[PDB]
């Protein structure tokens, strides 16, 4: 289901999705990006939801 | 010649002599002191360069 959906969640969630990974990617430590990632799943649940 | 001459002769050989052993002495407690503290231009040895260190975005994110 999330291969099929992929190309366009990745353009409609690109925005969530990317801070998070600059998070990760800047702080180095999962505990430092917890709100990051529920953002993430929010707007994924927002974007199976339309 | 002179008298006076070997004197001074003496004199100056003397001086460049006890000049000689005190730099030796210097050097002996220079180099020790260098060995076992390693901070001197002596003794140095290599260590790894930190500029292979590939500071790139690399695959997971925890580096």
């Amino acid at each position: 289901v999330l291969k099929a959906a992929a190309h366009h969640y990745g353009a409609q969630c690109d925005k969530p999705n990317k801070e998070f990974m600059l998070c990760r990617w800047e702080e180095k430590d999962p505990r430092r990006c917890l709100e990051e990632g529920k953002l993430v799943n929010q707007c994924a649940l927002d974007f199976f939801r339309q | 010649d002179g008298p006076e001459k070997n004197y001074e002769k003496t004199m100056a050989i003397l001086q460049i002599e006890a000049e000689k052993a005190e730099l030796r002495l210097k050097e002996l407690e220079v180099r020790r002191l260098m060995r076992a503290r390693g901070d001197g231009p002596w003794y140095q040895y290599p260590t790894i360069d930190k500029a292979l260190i590939d500071h790139s975005p690399k695959t997971t994110p925890d580096n």
